């Protein structure tokens, strides 16, 4: 499936502004902005890393550098419920506790049914046997960007559109 | 050892079956307003009415918010109390009507009791037992899970469900960890290794929780106090799920949203169902909206709408204005900045200014709550300054007087200290006088 | 839930000939207004025509919102009554026309008929097969009665409902097929070798007899706005509670209009029109009125009741004054009900009904004093004095509000006119319009 | 330490004695003896830490030393005390309310002090081995850590093993592991292995191998404001909002919970409360809603001492339609004590100009300083302060090391003050665009 | 060939070593005192010692304030940062105006980084990993026309290579310092393995495999503030599609700015970085709000604030955001205490004629002597900018009739076809229906 709208882009822009070569400084400035002058770098800003590690209770001081240098959707996906130390300022406020208490709690419990309002409205209103009344008129894929005569752009577009993770 | 413009007041000062006397509970004077607030406190403790608005008005430096904090102290910390100013209602993420509705629901509490059968302790053994006839094509067909929990003054082995082994191996429970088992849900939850296993590795991450007290199996009667707004917030956003939208919302900014009437109605009906069941009970509280003349006509109209609701708390308003224009209008002159349709819906309490002796007694009480020693002649001079310029100016000058006394290494404030502090720190009238006489911008 | 301002009103108090009784169902007097509201109620319950604007105009503290609450209480269940204020339209995430469209479509209910099947029996055997990550779940359920025995096939949602409120092969359950709801009715087999994990204090019920699968027909009412929000996006059910439905496109609305018309043609669903009540309707911009003038002419429009207390006041958003704060285009297509002020007798029995609603016992002289102070001042102040005088009477340990409790409540708590006189006699102590105040007493 | 010569960088604290008596010219501050004594009283109020929520108004004419007095108070306060200096227009936000910006500025100025013990084992690993057991449920390891002087072997638990698998260690990179806390960090590869891999990569850096004792003990004191705790507990990963400012209207329930937990930690002994100053420069540029919230938020127990500066006369309060003294309503001025700043004379202007010349490394003659003092008496003080630093550049352009009278005269001719510019505008008003948008572009008719 | 747009004859202030302005130098005609004042300001910027130094240059419209600001920016060179700004640009709908003013403040403070670019490129002739399922080191042998080179590699570069699906024979690009891997394509030696193939084929590079280069990185403090305060997170080097969540501008806190200043000072103390303070030029300052004017007072007293240059063509005008504050140049008096005012004078007939001749020379136009005085008379009669903007229609009307000279008839024709503001307003007043 391809969009009928094609954005034809010259090879000069992609090979002189996005891709790194010998005559530009894409990689050098990218490293200089993301690693060398990052304020979460433990090699140069260890005091701030220790301060934030006391604040959040994260047992790794490199986690603030890893969080700030990853995409938000990727950070959503890779995140696992790691343990945090007790000696920290990031404690648990009360409704987070209740929500995390009412997980696999059964029915005829007060605190489970008090937090299952949407489930009771779903089951009471017979909402899982209702019929869909609206569909969109037109469905379209994203606009295909083509750079004629370049194979790197096809691999990059296929990696962005069909990212395996 | 921290004092800030208050906390010398401890309740109203009302004796039972009677009226308020002069100096009780940190209050001096204001007998009628204290008696009216005591009647309102009894009305809140009666736990029957809904949407009773009280407005108390007067001049500045009269003690309206002192009366509101006395109401909050007299009710106790168990009854909800939401102090608010009219400037909080103007938010940039959500409309002011939703902010007023949220602050209305924040002042209605719920007292929920629960019974929990809890197994807890250090794991002594963990043997997933096989069946007598295992089925082919699998490995370790578990018939039951035997765990051994040890605690203070007792230990007990358990025979658990076979499905708890996947929760144990998913939550990474090992031998010697302290776990937390509740009865009807399964749901293993380790808290950490015991403190008896803390000196076998030089370097390790996890904290070593102590060995838990009491028996391994116990019934604890817990009491949970949550407001209705907590239930609306916990029911608006869903439970912690396994979809990208929920974790995106958890990782992003918690933007406020317009909570629908359907969610509040469903929360109200399930709360009423569990009140009728005899488990939970309702404690209405006070929403104290201070400087109520800063509200405009739309929030006043929605206050008229929401004061007739079924689950509204009492609303306590304060305003120091007189016949003043209501904000949001250009030609509506109303008392206290409050429009007459809202004024019809509330009972007005009057607060009166003080004479010289009451100002002196308030200055003496604020000195004795700040751990300061004032001379009698210095007290008389401070009372004359307070009755000449402002009560708040004389109250705020006590700490510079104490520091100027401490500089000369004495523990008492004298008239030279108050003269030096008067010369150093000006008041509003003298500052306006030097503003008028000086033409140098 | 608690005792509110209109909690004493359950209906309009009208007979079979739509004639108002002088005191019935908590509503006293206002016979022209109550007969007109009964005409509105019968016209809504008839449901033949749509989009009629009704205006309830009168002075403050008269019984306009009381009349609307009586109409809503006489409406009964399963009819959508939307009661909004004037200030709720102004939103930072919705436009005014979109908020008015949502308020309009919250008042049109769709009564959908559903054909379900009820399965109640004793669980014999449960086989649940899941993947290693627990994603794909399937299995078989063996459930029996005293006569029959059937092996069903489970899906993901069925297994999810099974592992919640967990059934242990001998508990009698009830499964609603269309709603997907499991209610564990109790435990029947009472197994001797129970695991010592859960609090096994389940109720003992018998195994049900007869048909395992019984067909049933159920009826539920879903408003048009809920269908719009559900079909708007893939997480519309959560947006029904968070209100995060930002400016639903018109294509969804017209396709859902066509689908609702098709459901009415098929006989699956029927349309239940309701009432949209806009309290304090003068607090709306002229943009809202110009949208309302065309929203009333649609077929899917409820009977709109508006209440306002303003005289010839300035219309919001403009620079001219109009009757009731509404432009003459809206007043042309509106039907106005006029409410009138009360005399001494009606005020007295209104206070008596409010006293018996609050479980407050008044003496006759205290009721006469309350009637006199509700004639001199407004009605709402004397109504609010009742609970204060009740608390004063319970402070002196007698369960009867005497005259002196009302006198003490009058002395302690002020009305509008006394506070106005106290402000105007002491204008130096209060901050005026120019911001000038005299904090000093000397 | 990225500071150039600022507007008031010469001021290092209020020049007071031990009896709170101001010296005539010390610590960069000249004159203003009553204002400096009152600022010393306010500084002692802050340092006592037992009086909270007091509003102080520093009022005076422009170019007098109100913000100079605030800078002196901030410099005399020292480190680890939260000082938040904001302008009056900083709270008119688009993603926050004025009340939310006010309370975020309020909670940035009061903090808690946390002392913790660090048993840091910082070194380069020699080799680490992965003992993949047959069961696989538990992993044990031996960590060969080294410095430039000694090298020890450490037994390693399984949580160490899968915490070193993450942020992976490749036998020669500098790490640092706490003993009691168990924190792990990877500082980077050593300089000994710099020529081992022929190309660095993206997520790597080269650090020196640490020297001396392998196991170090250090007590580090953390000063955390309440706003930091609010932003951290407002989300799941809150430090990104702490450094990007995307907090977004934190709800009051977590603020009440944080206040209760802070009081619990203060009573328990885990931390102590360090109050500070919130300085609102140019406080007249606030709405009346912000003023009422300022009045009613000063009575909280966890409130700092608010210092306010303004230079307005009887001016209109913003958001209203009436004038007021200092641009502030009378209820706000009721709960305040006003420090007034008086105008200068010739000697104090001369001393301030001399101190500003010494702070900029500019050498002036005696008659050049007399001319600059006469200019600062006729015109304002800041005009002569700028004339010093441009006459310095004229002197270096003239191949001279000292600033003479002729350099100051040339700087006076080249750069105009307010009065000369307003006279030259009023003489040729037809050549400028006036308030009605009319202008005469053409020079001839 | 070359494009001239109301400037580009301004090559600089045209001063000597003593800071004295000649009459005609650097494309500047007249305006001696303001040019000497701007030269003093340029020397003050080049001293790199003072912070927050604010000047405002004021005068009538079309008198050369922006010309003086561009001459300052030309005299400082391209190394020193210069942020040109209009006063209307501070009003943003995404973030508040004070944050935009602070962003433009920190855009005018730059850094100089000496960095080394090292590039390995060529055809891959050997790709052998070495494990211990974890790769330990990677042996890669590149090949160019001048020879081969065999390199060890850490497993991160193999992670990038496996991202790039690099096989044997693919001409690739490797940066040594940053680890950036780019696959150019396959070589021509493997261009005949199939008759038709999806792969692209690049020739063998004629240069050496190992290339070293010294380059200069010119960044600003605002660039580091933006790169350290991405609200959603970082992004890869190659990303043709944006993130699914829209990243908007946020109010960057003072803590991030303090940490960035600390890191920059630490890099400066090692000699890696050099601090170059620059110029923030806000043009048409008179439409700044009183909020922005008030925040400018606080921002000018910062320790890292740049040299701020303001321009205004107003007289006795009300400050925007107020109702009765009448102040000179539209700038409030508490701010005007903090600047030095440089007066910009109008021109006479001879200066206008010389400016017209200079602009005609810089636009490659030959103007007759008789037409030049008529253009000067039209400049003195209507406006200088009207006479400057009429040179291009004069040139095209001359080229239409096959000529390379501006005759007086062509100037009369261009005056007849195109009208100034005065004759347009004269038509506007003496007309009935909307012009
Ligand atoms: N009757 C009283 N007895 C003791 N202290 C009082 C009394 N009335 C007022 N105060 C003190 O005066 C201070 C200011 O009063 P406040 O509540 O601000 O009055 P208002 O709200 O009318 O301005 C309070 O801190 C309170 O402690
Ligand atoms: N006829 C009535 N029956 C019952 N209660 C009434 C009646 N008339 C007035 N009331 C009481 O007086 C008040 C009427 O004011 P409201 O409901 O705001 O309507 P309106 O704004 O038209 O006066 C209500 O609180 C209601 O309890
Ligand atoms: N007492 C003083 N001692 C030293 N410098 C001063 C003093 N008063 C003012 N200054 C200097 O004068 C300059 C302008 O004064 P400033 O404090 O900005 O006035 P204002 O407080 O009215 O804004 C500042 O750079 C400040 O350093
Ligand atoms: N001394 C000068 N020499 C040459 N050209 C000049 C001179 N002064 C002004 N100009 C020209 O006149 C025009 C004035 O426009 P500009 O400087 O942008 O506006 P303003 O003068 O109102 O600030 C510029 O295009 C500039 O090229």
């Amino acid at each position: 499936s391809r969009n009928p709208i094609k954005y034809s882009l010259p090879r000069l822009i992609y090979e002189d502004l996005i891709l790194p070569n010998y005559n530009n400084d894409v990689d050098i400035a990218n490293k200089l902005k993301n690693v060398k002058f990052n304020i979460f770098n433990p090699s140069t800003n260890y005091e701030l890393c220790l301060f934030l590690s006391k604040l959040t209770g994260e047992p790794s001081l490199n986690e603030f550098f890893r969080v700030s240098t990853t995409p938000l959707l990727k950070r959503v996906i890779e995140r696992t419920n790691g343990p945090k130390n007790t000696d920290s300022l990031s404690f648990k406020t009360i409704t987070q506790e209740l929500l995390e208490v009412t997980r696999n709690a059964p029915s005829e419990g007060v605190m489970a049914s008090l937090l299952n309002v949407e489930k009771h409205a779903y089951e009471r209103e017979y909402l899982n046997c209702i019929q869909r009344g609206y569909h969109p008129n037109v469905s379209a894929p994203p606009v295909t960007i083509e750079v004629l005569g370049s194979s790197h752009v096809t691999n990059s577009i296929n990696n962005e559109l069909f990212d395996p993770l | 050892t921290r004092t800030a413009a208050h906390t010398h007041i401890k309740g109203l000062g009302l004796d039972e079956s009677g009226v308020a006397k002069r100096v009780e509970g940190g209050f001096v004077g204001q007998i009628e307003a204290r008696e009216a607030c005591g009647v309102i406190v009894d009305l809140i403790k009666a736990k029957k009415m809904s949407g009773r608005a009280i407005l108390l008005a007067g001049g500045p430096s009269t003690g309206k918010t002192a009366l509101a904090l006395a109401i909050s102290q007299e009710l106790g910390p168990k009854v909800p109390f939401c102090p608010l100013v009219g400037s909080e209602l103007y938010s940039v993420e959500v409309k002011k009507t939703e902010t007023l509705m949220e602050n209305f629901r924040r002042a209605i509490g719920l007292r929920i009791k629960e019974t929990k059968e809890v197994y807890e302790g250090e794991v002594t053994e963990l043997t997933p037992e096989d069946a007598e006839n295992p089925l082919g094509g699998y490995g370790k067909t578990i018939s039951h899970v035997i765990v051994g929990l040890k605690s203070a003054k007792g230990t007990k082995t358990l025979r658990l469900d076979p499905t708890i082994y996947e929760s144990i191996q998913r939550e990474k429970v090992s031998i010697g960890d302290v776990i937390y088992i509740e009865a009807n849900t399964g749901a293993v939850k380790r808290v950490g290794r015991s403190d008896a296993y803390a000196t076998e590795f030089d370097l390790e991450t996890e904290e070593y929780v102590p060995l838990p007290k009491g028996e391994v199996h116990k019934k604890k009667e817990i009491v949970q106090d949550v407001t209705l707004h907590d239930l609306d917030v916990a029911n608006a956003r869903p439970q912690g799920g396994q979809d990208v939208i929920s974790m995106m919302g958890q990782l992003l900014k918690p933007k406020k949203t317009e909570i629908t009437e359907k969610l509040r109605q469903e929360v109200n009906k399930v709360v009423a169902k569990y009140i009728d069941q005899g488990v939970a009970e309702l404690i209405p509280g006070v929403l104290f909206i201070d400087e109520v003349n800063m509200l405009d006509i739309e929030i006043f109209t929605y206050l008229n709408k929401a004061l007739e609701s079924n689950i509204a708390p009492v609303v306590v308003l304060a305003s120091n204005r007189g016949m003043t224009t209501v904000r949001g209008t250009e030609d509506v002159i109303s008392p206290h900045g409050v429009p007459p349709d809202l004024i019809d819906r509330l009972l007005i309490v009057r607060t009166l200014p003080y004479d010289k002796d009451e100002i002196r007694t308030i200055i003496e009480r604020r000195a004795t709550v700040e751990r300061l020693q004032v001379e009698s002649s210095a007290l008389d001079l401070l009372a004359t300054m307070g009755t000449e310029t402002s009560l708040r100016y004389a109250l705020q000058l006590l700490a510079p007087c104490g520091i100027l006394a401490q500089t000369s290494n004495r523990k008492e404030i004298v008239v030279n200290d108050v003269n030096e502090a008067k010369l150093l720190f000006l008041d509003a009238k003298r500052s306006t006088k030097i503003l008028e006489t000086s033409a140098n911008y | 839930s608690l005792i509110a301002a209109h909690s004493h009103i359950t209906g309009l108090g009208l007979d079979e000939n739509l004639q108002p009784r002088p005191t019935s169902e908590g509503m006293v007097g206002q016979l022209q207004a109550r007969r007109a509201a009964g005409v509105i109620l019968k016209m809504v319950q008839n449901g033949t025509i749509a989009g009629r604007a009704v205006l309830v105009a009168g002075p403050p503290s008269t019984g306009k919102t009381a009349l609307a609450m009586g109409v809503s209480q006489s409406l009964g269940k399963d009819v959508p009554f939307t009661a909004i204020a004037g200030s709720e339209i102004f939103s930072l995430e919705l436009s005014k026309t979109e908020a008015l469209t949502q308020a309009f479509r919250k008042s049109i209910g769709i009564k959908i008929k559903e054909e379900t099947e009820l399965i109640e029996g004793e669980v014999v055997e449960i086989q649940i097969d899941r993947s290693i990550t627990g994603g794909h779940k399937q299995g078989k359920l063996t459930i029996k009665t005293t006569d029959m025995e059937t092996i069903y096939e489970l899906g993901n949602k069925m297994i999810d409902g099974l592992t919640k409120e967990k059934v242990l092969a001998g508990d009698v359950i009830s499964i609603d097929k269309a709603s997907g709801k499991i209610t564990k009715l109790g435990r029947s087999f009472a197994r001797s070798r129970d695991y010592d994990a859960m609090g096994a204090d389940t109720r003992f019920v018998q195994c049900p007899e007869g048909e395992l699968q019984k067909r049933k027909t159920v009826v539920h009412t879903v408003s048009l706005h809920e269908i719009d929000v559900i079909n708007s996006r893939t997480q519309g059910f959560l947006a029904l509670f968070t209100g995060d439905t930002g400016e639903i496109r018109s294509e969804v609305r017209d396709q859902i209009n066509t689908k609702v018309a098709e459901w009415k043609e098929e006989g699956k669903a029927e349309i239940v029109p309701g009432v949209l009540f806009i309290d304090e309707v003068h607090m709306l911009d002229i943009e809202c009125f110009s949208f309302i003038n065309r929203a009333l002419e649609d077929e899917f429009a409820p009977i709109v009741m508006m209440a306002t207390n303003r005289g010839v006041s300035k219309t919001r958003g403009t620079n001219y004054k109009s009757p009731h704060g509404l432009p003459l285009d809206l007043l042309d297509r509106s039907i106005i009900i006029t409410t009138k002020s009360y005399n001494e007798q009606e005020i007295k029995t209104i206070l008596s009904i409010r006293a018996q609603e609050e479980e407050v016992e008044l003496s006759s002289d205290a009721l006469d004093l309350l009637t006199k102070t509700g004639v001199e001042t407004s009605l709402r102040y004397s109504s609010n004095l009742i609970s204060v005088a009740q608390q004063i009477a319970m402070k002196r340990k007698n369960n009867t509000v005497e005259v002196e409790d009302v006198k003490r409540a009058y002395l302690l708590f002020l009305d509008s006119a006394r506070s106005v006189k106290y402000v105007q006699e002491n204008e130096s102590q209060y901050i005026d319009d120019q911001g000038n105040v005299q904090i000093s007493i000397a």
